[PDB]
């Protein structure tokens, strides 16, 4: 959200903080997201006239994200060491291998129910089902799957089965965003007004 | 790149022209043993339309075969065809002379019928472009709108062979717009070779280049056998085969009976095509490990066409796809164990295109895969309303802040000068 912002934002120089912006917001959009992210809306024009073209980083970044390869992806990570070490911002490489375990596992996700570590160790990447045990580990400890530990045979059955919001307190996280979005839309009518504020002619 | 199951000896014995050769050579020189026939079959046409450049490319061709199986133990004669050639340019000049002496008569009808002659002749040398503007200036001699009609009509047939289809469907197009075609009653009462029909097969087959093959088989379904016979260049074969299959991997079941277990001017190409026949019979039938088998037991002559080579493999795959769409349809679960019972084939790598189709098929539905069966998904209407609505809440209320702050940033004035 920071950097899609401050990019969107009118500018016409190109910058490191524009480029590093451009680098933790699509590091976000492949290593935290899924996978790519897409253009945004109201996008800064001098972007695609200096710093897109300067954009070869990510160019090359979604392009290995989309390909899924480890050789290939510590390449570009000696290819950019420079942006690794600028900032104390060393690990992007891991952060990137982390979000290609989330695209292993989420796809692996709804596919499945419950699958051999070792054979999804070829799957995920899980190292064997015994590194793949302590990857399980994450899944029922990082906030990372409906699933427990069959441990008889270490299975992992997927669920996905939070809420109907079947419970009032779920109706109170609605009620919550009920909360934001009408004081939101009170703020809009108060802006909205003060455009009519606005001297006219 | 070899493949034995066509039959182009009832081909070359009436669909002609070029395309007779074309398929011939071309489709011999993916198959070689038959390389060797389809060639020689090319060989034995070339004595029509009178062009010896690939003729005697095959020549060579022949000679280096020869020694490559004489190898311990080739003269595709020219030089004959070469007298031979001198003889057919002279005929050419006399063609000339008379295109002449019809100019000089000066006569719409007189002059474009010698531009058909000419081009005609442009046949037998391998002659393209001087057909081509033949015809094509043929078109401007209208004492009559069957100028028009035929002109169109020639030019297309004359594509037929040339391999022409898009602007050969301009011509189409433009001879079904002025002069009414099919007469209001099928061409008159039984369009025979019908005319729009065609124009429907060029339009199909260079959809099989598009990949418009639901749209194909339409009208090839369309096309019905009112002629009863093409020899020219497309056989009932041709148009059969090509509306069977693109029916069978475009179409639904439904669309069957509407239209093709409602089949019968294609009837006579249902008859015509018994085994394309016995596969959609299998659809009914639903027999995917044997139905998947006679089809690529057909795959043979299906990549045998020289249209269908291009796209056999993607109608394999189409198959196959809406077959399980059907196979999974009625259940809520499939035990991949009776599943591959009932497929008899390894559902590894079975099951790893339904993991492709969990990602894109029609997969709503989940495997234990320690399990080893699949588990139909029930599709849910509150609780994944209640996803969509608060993704999409959040989605509003970040772009809520987002459009706050944008409305700042230009409220605020703030731009990122370049120097």
């Amino acid at each position: 959200y920071f950097y899609e912002q401050a990019i969107t934002t009118p500018a016409m120089a190109v910058s490191h903080i524009m480029l590093e912006s451009y680098k933790k917001y699509i590091l976000v959009s492949l290593i935290l997201l899924g996978k790519v992210q897409q253009l945004p809306k109201y996008t800064s024009q001098i972007v695609g006239r200096f710093i897109k073209p300067l954009s070869n980083a990510y160019h090359e970044l979604a392009q290995v994200y989309s390909t899924n390869n480890p050789s290939e992806l510590r390449n570009l990570v000696n290819k950019h060491s420079e942006t690794f070490t600028r900032d104390n911002n060393m690990g992007l490489v891991k952060q990137c291998l982390s979000s290609l375990y989330k695209k292993n596992i989420q796809r692996l996700t709804k596919t499945f129910l419950t699958l051999s570590l070792q054979d999804m160790a070829s799957r995920v990447q899980l190292s064997g089902p015994q590194e793949a045990e302590k990857y399980v580990l994450h899944m029922i400890e990082d906030g990372e799957i409906f699933a427990s530990i069959n441990q008889k045979d270490g299975m992992v059955s997927f669920h996905d089965n939070p809420e109907k919001y079947n419970n009032p307190a779920m109706l109170h996280n609605i009620d919550q965003e009920m909360l934001k979005c009408i004081e939101l839309d009170e703020r809009l009518k108060a802006m909205d007004q003060e455009i009519t504020v606005n001297p006219q002619f | 790149v070899e493949n034995p199951s066509l039959d182009l000896e009832q081909y070359a014995a009436s669909y002609s022209g070029l395309m007779r050769i074309e398929r011939l050579q071309f489709i011999a020189d993916h198959c070689p043993t038959l390389r060797v026939e389809a060639l020689k079959m090319a060989l034995s046409f070339v004595q029509r339309t009178f062009n010896v450049d690939m003729y005697e490319e095959i020549h060579r061709k022949l000679s280096e075969a020869t020694r490559e199986l004489q190898n311990a133990p080739p003269a595709l004669d020219t030089a004959w065809v070469e007298a031979t050639r001198k003889k057919a340019l002279l005929k050419l000049e006399k063609l000339d002379t008379d295109l002449k002496n019809y100019k000089g008569n000066s006569i719409k009808e007189s002059i474009r019928r010698g531009h058909d002659d000419l081009g005609d002749h442009y046949l037998d040398c391998g002659d393209l472009s001087n057909a081509l503007k033949c015809y094509s200036r043929a078109r401007d001699y209208c004492t009559s709108a069957k100028h028009v009609i035929n002109m169109c009509l020639n030019v297309i047939k004359v594509s037929v062979y040339l391999q022409n289809w898009s602007h050969v469907l301009s011509y189409v197009s433009k001879a079904e717009s002025t002069p009414e075609i099919a007469e209001q009653r099928g061409e008159r009462d039984s369009q025979t070779q019908a005319i729009l029909t065609k124009l429907k097969c060029a339009a199909g087959l260079a959809e099989l280049a598009a990949r418009k093959y639901k749209q194909a088989a339409k009208c090839l379904l369309l096309a019905s056998f009112d002629h009863c016979d093409f020899p020219e260049l497309l056989s009932p074969s041709n148009v059969a085969i090509y509306g069977g299959l693109c029916a069978l991997a475009t179409f639904d079941r439904q669309e069957l009976q509407r239209n093709v277990i409602s089949s019968s001017s294609f009837k006579l190409f249902l008859e015509l095509e018994p085994q394309v026949r016995d596969i959609i019979f299998k659809f009914y039938e639903s027999k995917y490990a044997s139905c998947l088998k006679m089809l690529d037991e057909m795959k043979d002559n299906l990549l045998l066409d020289m249209y269908l080579a291009p796209h056999v493999r993607t109608l394999y795959t189409q198959i196959r796809n809406r077959a399980l769409i059907q196979y999974f349809s009625p259940y809520v679960s499939a035990d991949m164990h009776r599943m591959a019972a009932a497929f008899n084939t390894t559902v590894a790598a079975l099951e790893d295109e339904l993991t492709q189709l969990i990602l894109e098929g029609l997969i709503s539905a989940r495997v234990d895969s320690h399990s080893k069966i699949l588990y139909a998904r029930d599709v849910d209407q509150r609780s994944t309303t209640f996803e969509k609505s608060l993704l999409m809440g959040k989605e509003f209320q970040r772009r809520a802040k987002a459009m706050m702050l944008r409305a700042a940033v230009l409220r605020n004035q703030i731009h990122v000068k370049s120097p």
